[PDB]
RNA sequence: CCCGAGAAGGGAGGUGCAAAGUGCCUGAAACCUGAUAGUGAUGGAACGAUACGGCAUGAAAGGAUCUCUGGCAUGAAGGAAUCAUUCGCGAGGAUGUAGUACGAAUGUCACUGCCAGUGUCGUAUCUUACGUUUUGAAGAACGGGCCAGGGAGUGUAUCUU
RNA sequence: AGCUUGUAGUCCGUAAGGGAGACAACCCAGCCCGUGGUUAAGGUCCCCAAGUGUCGACUAAGUGUUAAUACUAAAGGGCGU
RNA sequence: UGUUCGGGUCGAAGCAGGGCUGUGAAGUCCUGUGGACCGUUCACAAACGAAAAUCCUGGUAAUAGUAGCAGCAAAGCAGG
RNA sequence: CCCUAACUGGAGUCCGGUGAAGCUUACAUUCUAGUGCACAGUCUAGAGACCUCUAGGGGGAAGUGAAGACCCCGUGGAGC
RNA sequence: GGAGAUCGUGAGCUGGGUUUAGACCGUCGUGAGACAGGUCGGUUACUAUCUACUAGAGGUGCCCGAGGUCUGCGGGUAAGC
């Protein structure tokens, strides 16, 4: 519904954070993309996410494996989370902008915290058979992202 | 229950029916030597099939002497290079590689398979293997060979296929000295197999993908009213109530084809040297034309065109010397008509 | 290093099992095919052919064929091998057929009480013959 | 003020003792995400009880003759080893040494700075969950997906003790 | 008939711990907590603490290595010993 | 509730973890958060204690990023 | 049907977006035999078992749906 | 040949019979109705969580780092009858 306290706080001297507030994206795929992009630099993470959206590089799905085949190269089951890639790209862009506004250098930032949190769910209905309506939700996700020029 | 009895669907002799672990068939056993020294194996590539009209020479056959049309299989078999000489030490556990010596001179195309061994320990490795044979540690000597498919235009590859071919001689010193003679050279298929003699053809068969139980084991389709109730190409039952588990012997889907298979008593009918003798008009379909020296094998052979075929002299050949064939007509008309 | 030539299979196995459960020594049992099993040859071969062709192919007991692996199996039976003590004891045991090359010139000790001449009958077969009649090569 | 297409949202920044930051007081568990400790791709299951160890913690609320390691005094039940004699076919027994040396614990003197505890893992022994119907339940008998809250001997009249 | 219906005693139900491989009721045992000791039942080749224990015989069949028992085959025969 | 003795913005209740006492029900204490009430002696009352009723209401999983988004009218492509 | 084969369109398989539900005390990589209320993945003794993922059809979970509608009982009903 | 596998096998199929509601024939019953009598007709629900099997992959374990060629602890066969 509203603003979120961060799970992790980097030190404010070398911290450029940015929250993706309650995106309507898939929490499983966004969680996998956040697990992949943690530890990378901002530039290489942006390049990887752009390759993900262009279907050239696949993220490895290790926790939510079902309904996903095995991708080429040295990889297990992996997919191309287009919507998660776009939303995490927007959060990464906002984090780079905050690093610019703080005088910090976005070109050396290492993503030290990048996690998802499920937000409030917009309850829906799906008209099923035999006069029954099961739910169908628009699950929201809060995307945290912390940069820092230290590692 | 008055049981109706049917033989089991498919063979359990070839399980687990998995994808074979190499494009080259491997020989698990070799026949015992019965004469002068020679390589027991050769490797070729399957081109395609044609038919010959050969006078029948098979003794005691119903159609002996009269004309017959025998479906043959032309095989493109260029020279092979005996790369290495490897000796084995036998013990309680089993045969173990005790030493090898590679030929000094080798083809430049071999780098696509393995890095080229240097021309180093040639005389000294040979004297080491001689001392090992003398003291008694050595039991058998085998030769390493590779194809040289750079000449063949119907096979897209140019990397050699490396394989072991046992030498056929009587005394291990005799085997060692013959292997010394043929080490590092090019030996044509006429120096291994003679015209009219049986062989064994092994090769990875035609892959058919993940096929179903009706095609993989030849199980029965559901019949009559059961043909259109929702399960037509599915096995009727996977097991009883007890034991509470599916047996490994139930027919099921899986990898069909691309297995290694050995065919026995495949006769040799012709030892040719020009591909225009057998190449039909328009070439072979999806292959091209024959450009090296070939051998015509009677009947079918496992694998599609272009596949590597390993030829060894027979291990369970029932019949005696068969003599030279008399081909009257190699049918080189078009395969596309 | 135990020389198992002319020794009872069970008595040697029990002695080696207690020695390994003492818990310090790596025990090599050379000449495993020359171990003795008392009883008539027909009954011995009947029991061992029944035990050989017992299990299922996906689950069942894959009882070995080699004499050294059969002696290892028999010593495995008299250990708590599913425990860490048993696992360490089975890792500290090596059985060979004949004399391996690294045990040439080594010193051996044979169990007195597990001797085969303590028996008082001609009814015995060697473990090597049972392994050979189970189809083994050794 | 910056990013954002944006009256969305985010960062920086400020009001406020405190964001308590628009169904906004405190803000549990289930459930979800991340980090730390232990273990982990040779491994056996009512998830725990008891004892002993490895790793991490042990600031407060717990100990300071408390923790670790020894000597000395008194030591209930029990009670050697070794040696000698004699018996016994023998394994061994009896007698003496000797109710000796030892022995739970109770005191005292040195010695030491950890110990109690907490989390996880391993080793040894024991346990096939809970309630119910049952002669008999781990039952292939019935009830429970999980967590929170609500949920079952109360009043009048009358008799008896 | 692990069937049905009685009677005497003792059990389970309502009974731990120790031992029979597991065992409602079979043996020791009826049990507040901690420590030490010695025994009960049963066992001592290994799994498993303690006997490759002693004496005198038997068995050659892997018989057997199964106190009670719902868990263990008879009649008959053997110049087997 | 009557009655005695009290604690609290120098921080009450509640909440998460932990130490100590008690055979135990539970009590008390400490760390963190909190922003206004809370206990105790001697007695007395009750809409007085949950682990369970295919219990009731709410929140939320695993299934699962799975089934469906196909069958009766298979409809879209180029340029701007 | 002997005896199945090839081909077409829609599903399925793979990919992008959207996106539920039903079983569920717990644990769970099993297989054999015994025992146990006499039909055990969890007990006892053995034998196997490196883990994770995808596809497959349904052997087992006395699979799920459901206070059995057959039989009996109830000093229970209704209709005739 | 016979027999076992929950008279193996309906989350595989079928639905012919038996065992629902309708109706007819015969026999019972005053009757409603009944027949271990016959006849005609009569709904087969589920998206597979765990396990087992069948195939296909990703890892770690072993290991100078990598590649290639082999061995054979084992598993399977009816590969023939
Ligand atoms: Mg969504
Ligand atoms: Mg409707
Ligand atoms: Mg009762
Ligand atoms: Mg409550
Ligand atoms: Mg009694
Ligand atoms: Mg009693
Ligand atoms: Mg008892
Ligand atoms: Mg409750
Ligand atoms: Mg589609
Ligand atoms: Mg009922
Ligand atoms: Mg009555
Ligand atoms: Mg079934």
């Amino acid at each position: 519904m509203a603003r979120i306290n961060y799970s992790i706080n980097g030190d404010p001297e070398t911290t450029s954070k940015a929250m993706g507030s309650e995106l309507h994206i898939s929490p499983k795929k966004s969680r996998e993309v956040c697990c992949k992009i943690k530890g990378m630099k901002a530039s290489e993470a942006r390049k990887f996410l752009e390759d993900v959206i262009a279907m050239k590089q696949a993220v490895p799905f290790k926790k939510h494996h079902d309904g996903s085949g095995h991708r080429k190269g040295p990889m297990a089951a992996g997919k191309y989370p287009i919507s998660a890639s776009k939303e995490i790209l927007k959060v990464l862009k906002n984090a780079e902008s905050n690093a610019e506004y703080k005088g910090l250098e976005p070109a050396n930032m290492y993503i030290i915290h990048a996690a998802i949190q499920r937000g409030r769910v917009i309850h829906g209905f799906m008209p099923r058979a035999r006069g029954r309506a099961t739910p169908k939700d628009t699950e929201t996700v809060n995307i945290e992202m912390i940069l820092s020029e230290v590692r | 229950m008055a049981s109706i009895h049917r033989p089991k669907r498919g063979s359990l002799a070839f399980s687990p029916r998995k994808r074979a672990k190499s494009h080259i068939p491997r020989f698990r056993a070799w026949p015992e030597a019965t004469g002068e020294p020679k390589l027991q194996s050769f490797a070729g590539y399957k081109v395609g099939m044609t038919h010959v009209i050969m006078v029948d020479d098979t003794k005691n056959s119903l159609t002996q002497g009269m004309e017959i049309s025998v479906p043959v299989t032309v095989i493109e078999t260029p020279a092979i290079r005996v790369a290495a000489i490897r000796a084995y030490a036998e013990d309680s556990t089993g045969e173990k590689a005790i030493a090898e010596v590679w030929a000094a001179d080798l083809d430049p195309e071999l780098k696509r398979r393995i890095p080229i061994p240097a021309a180093g320990n040639q005389a000294e490795a040979l004297e080491n293997i001689g001392k090992l044979i003398e003291e008694g540690r050595v039991s058998d000597v085998r030769a390493v060979i590779y194809t040289l498919p750079k000449s063949l235009t119907g096979v897209p590859k140019k990397v050699p296929d490396i394989m072991e071919s046992g030498i056929s001689a009587r005394d291990l010193g005799t085997k060692f000295e013959y292997s010394k003679t043929i080490l590092g050279t090019l030996v044509s298929v006429t120096d291994v197999f003679k015209n009219g003699t049986l062989v064994d053809t092994a090769a990875i068969t035609i892959g058919k993908g993940t096929q179903g139980p009706v095609k993989r084991w030849g199980i029965q389709l559901m019949k009559g009213k059961h043909s259109r109730q929702g399960s037509l190409r599915q096995v009727g039952t996977l097991g009883a109530f007890n034991p509470s588990r599916v047996s490994w012997r139930v027919p099921q889907m899986g990898q069909m084809g691309y297995h290694q298979r050995t065919e026995f008593n495949k006769r040799i009918l012709k030892i040719g040297s020009d591909g225009e003798e057998v190449t039909p008009e328009g070439g072979f379909i999806n292959y091209g034309l024959v450009r090296g020296d070939y051998i015509l094998i009677k009947g079918s052979v496992p694998g599609p065109s272009k596949r590597l075929i390993r030829l060894r002299d027979p291990i369970r050949a029932k019949k005696a010397d068969l003599g030279e064939p008399n081909i009257l007509y190699i049918s080189r008309e078009s395969k596309q008509g | 290093v135990i020389d198992a030539k002319g020794l009872i299979l069970g008595r040697l196995a029990s002695s080696v099992a207690k020695q390994l459960l003492s818990g310090d020594e790596k025990v090599y049992i050379i000449n495993a095919e020359q171990a003795i099993i008392s009883g008539s040859r027909a009954a011995t071969l009947r029991e061992y052919r029944e035990t050989r062709e017992r299990g299922a192919t996906e689950f069942g007991p894959y009882f070995p064929k080699r004499p050294d692996r059969i002696l290892k199996r028999t010593i495995r039976g008299m250990l708590p091998y599913k425990r860490a003590r048993g696992r360490d004891a089975m890792s500290r045991l090596k059985v060979y057929v004949g004399v391996p090359y690294e045990l040439k010139g080594a010193e051996t000790v044979t169990i007195p009480d597990a001797d085969m001449r303590l028996l008082s009958s001609s009814r015995y077969v060697e473990l090597g013959e049972v392994s050979q009649k189970m189809g083994s090569k050794f």
